[PDB]
RNA sequence: GACGGAGGGGUACCACCAGACGUGGAGUCUGCGGCUCAAUCUGACUCAACGCGCGCACCUCACCAGGCCCGGACGCGCGGAGGACCGACAGCCGGGCGCGCUUUCGCGAUCGCGCGGGUGGUGGUGCAUGGCCGCUCCCAGCCCGUGGCGCGAGCCGUCUGCUCCAUUGCGACAACGAGCGAGACCCCGGCCGCGGGCGCCGCGGGACGGCCCGCGGCAGCGGGAGGACGGCGGGGCGAUAGCAGGUCUGUGAUGCCCUCAGACGCCCUGGGCCGCACGCGCGCUACACUGGCGGGGCCAGCCGGCGCCCGCCAGGACGCGCGGAGCCCCCGCCGUGGCCGGGACCGCGGGCUGGAACGCCCCCGCGCACCAGGAAUGUCUUGUAGGCGCCCGCCCCCACCGCG
């Protein structure tokens, strides 16, 4: 009762892979402004990117022209009309609770060569203060040695499996670079109070 | 209904015999030395095969009712599997040239009509299929 | 070297992310490395279940 | 052939009063009863002529359980789409029995035809779901895995 | 004039609200009942391993694409009024047709 | 050594100076960059070679006129202030512009 | 802690039992070993290597036989305008490309040279690594905080009881509270509504060991019923501590390292991975009559296009939006004969895809073993094994493959 050649589906696919290319460009572009979540909605050849971010000031700046130059860069790359590419940057609450900021902060803190335990212990505090009941930091590599090891420093109880894990955890992976070699840092933050619902097993019985 | 009440294979064999006496189809020269299908490596031993097939194409067109589908669709109906390979067996369609040469012959005799795309049973032909079924009924 | 450079014409399909010419997996029109797709399929919205 | 608007599209007008279904092993059947002379047809083919010739008895079990009187007035038109040959005969039997039940459903007499039919044959009225399982990686089937070379 | 509307949403929950909004904006313009297009399942099965070593475990990735059927008999300006009126949620497919 | 055309050198510089946006996908000798048009000495507006443009992209990086943020096989360049002054001198353009 | 040819408890078709249907024996396919070549690129080898790293004519491609070329960026010293750099007619060489030469028309600082510093790489090391998977691990295990116990390492909790499948519970106790893993959730299904329409698809309920009866403090156990569904579906996610398990050859992940202008950079051409005395692993087709033959009926699901002529086909021309298996069912036929089973190889052709077969398809030939497979073995209990087709992936062509 139809011709099965609907290209609406194919268009939907190319916006998803556009965000996916953006997510990576924004990571190279805004490690300074703590780039985190990205979404894209284009209504009728309008194009709007909502970048939830730790700080939008480096993204925007004087005349919001740093944001504009980034918008032009992507308008050119994605061949879209120049200036038609539009981005609104929002400041996120609970900076500590989002782990893409915390892992970003850790990787750059580790560069100044601070104690690796102290780095994790400081990051662990700012997530628990922001509310996360579960905080997990694992740094693995050739740390202070010529041999591999993994150093898990964890504060609190984190769910590790199941459907709640998908929506109640904030696992963020970053790869620090060091003269010895890559010492990737992994931070996972678990919030039972996610406001999207309740933990499947949490019976309030009050 | 009428022909549908009759077992289609019984109707096909009986009508094929009628079509030959009625002068419908008149089989071509190529059909004596040809094996239907790219799957079958053996020719039909029936010797009245081009009549039995010709009851199948026109009665299947009666089953179409108003579809107006083509020769390849009928060829698929009589298809079977190709063997003789170390690789597993896969279904291969019937030979189109035989099927084309009966649907065109039926339309040429005005038993079928080319309304659009393929062919649907003509009203003149519609009597023929029902007529024979009535003979089978008694 | 105008004649020499790139005289031969062939498909050079590669992952959009990696540039590797193997396992391109353009099933739905995604020019995606199978190993590279494993790295970034979450943003494309594919879900494991 | 799979659960589309095909259920009512086959017949325009000639309104059928009693609707019934019989569905097993992906073979779904929609049965429509006009309550005329009692004759039953499935897929344009009279029920007394069924493509499997041994499986005409399986299809004629609802009819064999009750007397001719029940089917003397119930005219059933059935339409089975999808599944397979054997899943279609099994489907037919379920739909014919839903049709008798629908005729006497309001009265407590629905119980009599449900007990007699079910006691003689289970699934005459009910439909065993038994759906097919899913192949998993490392095997050619849900319960079958490839031969292990060593150990 | 009647205009065709198609909405494609990857997440059922995100389109679920959009379909509820579609009736609550175009009720005067008689928006069509929301028939749902059968899910288009984009499925990719990939070996989980970067290499081929170990058991051949397979990582199944599926994107389910949902679509809804809508038609509005209204003026040329009126579709644009509903287009602004409907609840705007990000990453959605918006269709205006004839 | 590449005989990069001056017309292709200036047009790219203006495209970067005006848009602070150049995106160069990885490419080999075949193919032409989409979005740059250069005047031929034969009086024709055309499309420049990906290779010649690539050496301009590397000359500005080796000058420091840009900042590299390569991602997903696409180069990403934003004009730098030190470069912004430099581009004007080559294009015979003014600071007030 | 690990081991026991120690004892007691459990428990699992990667255990067996009762069975099943296989493999091994044959032909072929693909991978691995060896051998051989200019090269036959490599990873890796008990489970947890061996159709695995998702279809090698070219590219891929990493290998080899050659053949161009720079794309050495920038800085610094130095050189440069009638010329820094380079490009080509013919002839010849070289398959060939002013590659290069005889030569003589062009051409314009884009840059020549020496130094610092690039630049790439499917070069090496996975015993330098990240990430990612495999496996330990059909397995229930792990573990604080306070208190107890010992000089302590360490125990207690975290249990020699009974129950589950299960650190699942129940009961008792120097423990008392937690936590993570289990479970829960999630994805689909079968059932029943509420709405909606181009599309059967959005949202909910329904099943909980409730009920009955016995038995046990109990946890629960075993029967019955009632019901689509009955008592771990059919999946996904899979703690903790690990293994020098595998991947540097997936990448603008990467250290150390190696090459870097006759390059270990990239392109261009031709070959190789597919070479075969042989051994093995995963398969596919067999051994016939519970079959081949082949004339009709006829039903699929992941889900899906056809028409008209031309052609034995293979295909093709030409337009348009459309549209569906095998097995089995009946009726012939052959008649226990390596035969009318089997189709491996071979010889003519006819097509196709591509720039090109060395690829595939088809028609007429051709008719190898094979007459039920030794020691061994491998996976399984409901829509299950098996039989039977189909779809997609990687694809120019091509599946005895994988995932479905």
């Amino acid at each position: 009762r139809r011709d099965e050649e609907n290209v609406y589906y194919s268009k939907y696919l190319n916006d998803c892979i556009m965000e996916a290319e953006l997510h990576e460009f924004f990571s190279r572009e805004l490690v300074d402004a703590g780039y985190a979540s990205c979404s894209l909605c284009r209504t009728i050849d309008s194009i709007c990117v909502i970048i939830q971010c730790a700080e939008p000031e480096v993204v925007m700046g004087d005349n919001h022209y740093r944001l504009h130059k980034i918008e032009y860069l992507l308008a050119g790359r994605f061949m879209c009309d120049p200036k038609n590419f539009n981005i609104w940057v929002d400041k996120i609450i609970k900076r500590g609770l989002s782990a893409e900021i915390m892992v970003d902060n850790l990787r750059a803190k580790l560069e100044e060569a601070m104690p690796i335990r102290r780095a994790a212990y400081s990051i662990i505090r700012t997530a628990m203060r922001a509310g996360a009941a579960g905080c997990e930091v694992i740094v693995a590599g050739k740390l202070r040695a010529q041999r591999a090891r993994a150093n898990k420093f964890k504060e609190g109880c984190l769910i590790s499996t199941g459907h709640p894990k998908r929506i109640f955890l904030a696992e963020a992976t970053r790869h620090i670079k060091m003269r010895q070699g890559v010492i990737g840092v992994k931070v996972r933050i678990y919030n039972p109070n996610i406001r999207g619902a309740v933990m499947p097993d949490k019976i309030e019985i009050g | 209904s009428s022909v549908t009440r009759v077992p289609a294979d019984v109707f096909i064999n009986s009508f094929a015999a009628h079509l030959k006496n009625r002068g419908i189809i008149k089989c071509p020269a190529f059909t004596d030395y040809v094996k239907t299908g790219v799957s079958r490596q053996y020719a039909p031993r029936d010797a009245d095969w081009f009549y039995i097939k010709a009851a199948s194409v026109i009665r299947h067109f009666y089953i179409s009712g108003s579809h107006s589908i083509g020769v390849a669709g009928l060829a698929r109906k009589y298809s079977s599997l190709q063997k003789g390979k170390t690789t597993p067996h896969h279904t291969k369609r019937a030979s189109c040239k035989v099927i084309r040469s009966i649907v065109s012959q039926f339309l040429g005799q005005k038993l079928l009509i080319a309304g659009e795309r393929g062919r649907h049973i003509s009203p003149n032909g519609r009597k023929m299929v029902e007529d024979f079924a009535e003979g089978l009924q008694k | 070297r105008e004649t020499e450079f790139c005289t031969h014409i062939a498909h050079k399909r590669e992952c959009r992310i990696c540039g590797n010419y193997n396992s391109v997996y353009r099933k739905y029109g995604l020019f995606i490395c199978r190993r590279c797709f494993k790295e970034n399929a979450g943003k494309i919205g594919f879900v494991k279940l | 052939d799979l659960l589309e608007r095909n259920d009512i599209e086959v017949r325009e007008r000639d309104k059928y009063t009693v609707h019934t279904l019989g569905k097993k092993k992906n073979s779904v059947a929609v049965a429509f009863v006009k309550a005329g002379k009692g004759d039953i047809l499935v897929n344009n083919v009279p029920l007394a002529l069924v493509r499997p010739e041994i499986l005409r008895t399986k299809v004629s079990e609802p009819i064999m359980i009750l007397g001719e009187s029940l089917f003397k007035g119930l005219d059933m038109n059935i339409k089975v789409a999808g599944g397979g040959h054997v899943s279609q005969i099994y489907a037919v039997r379920q739909a014919i029995s839903r049709g008798v039940l629908a005729s006497v459903k309001d009265e407590a007499a629905r119980s009599e035809l449900r007990a007699k039919l079910v006691s003689y044959d289970r699934q005459l009225v009910v439909s065993d779901p038994r759906r097919c399982e899913a192949k998993k990686f490392g095997g050619r089937g849900a319960r079958a895995r490839r031969q292990k070379s060593y150990r | 004039q009647k205009y065709t509307i198609i909405v494609v949403g990857k997440d059922l929950k995100l389109v679920e609200r959009y379909v509820k909004s579609i009736v609550k904006e175009g009720r005067a313009f008689g928006i069509s009942g929301p028939c749902r297009a059968p899910v288009r399942r984009l499925t990719i099965t990939t070996r989980k391993s970067p290499c081929g070593e170990g058991t051949n475990t397979w990582h199944r990735f599926e994107l389910r694409m949902y679509k809804r059927t809508f038609w509005v008999t209204c003026g040329g300006n009126d579709i644009s009024t509903i287009l602004s009126k409907t609840v705007v949620i990000p990453g959605i497919q918006v269709t205006v047709e004839v | 050594m590449v005989h990069i055309p001056k017309a292709v050198y200036k047009a790219v510089y203006a495209h970067l100076y005006e848009n602070a946006s150049l995106a160069l996908k990885e490419y080999w000798r075949v193919g032409n960059v989409p979005g740059i048009t250069y005047v031929d000495e034969n009086g024709k507006l055309c499309n420049p070679t990906y290779l010649h443009v690539n050496c301009i992209m590397q000359s500005l990086e080796s000058r420091g006129v840009v900042k590299d943020t390569f991602a997903w096989r696409h180069h990403y360049y934003l004009l730098t202030e030190k470069g912004e002054q430099f581009i004007r001198k080559e294009l015979d353009l003014t600071d007030d512009v």
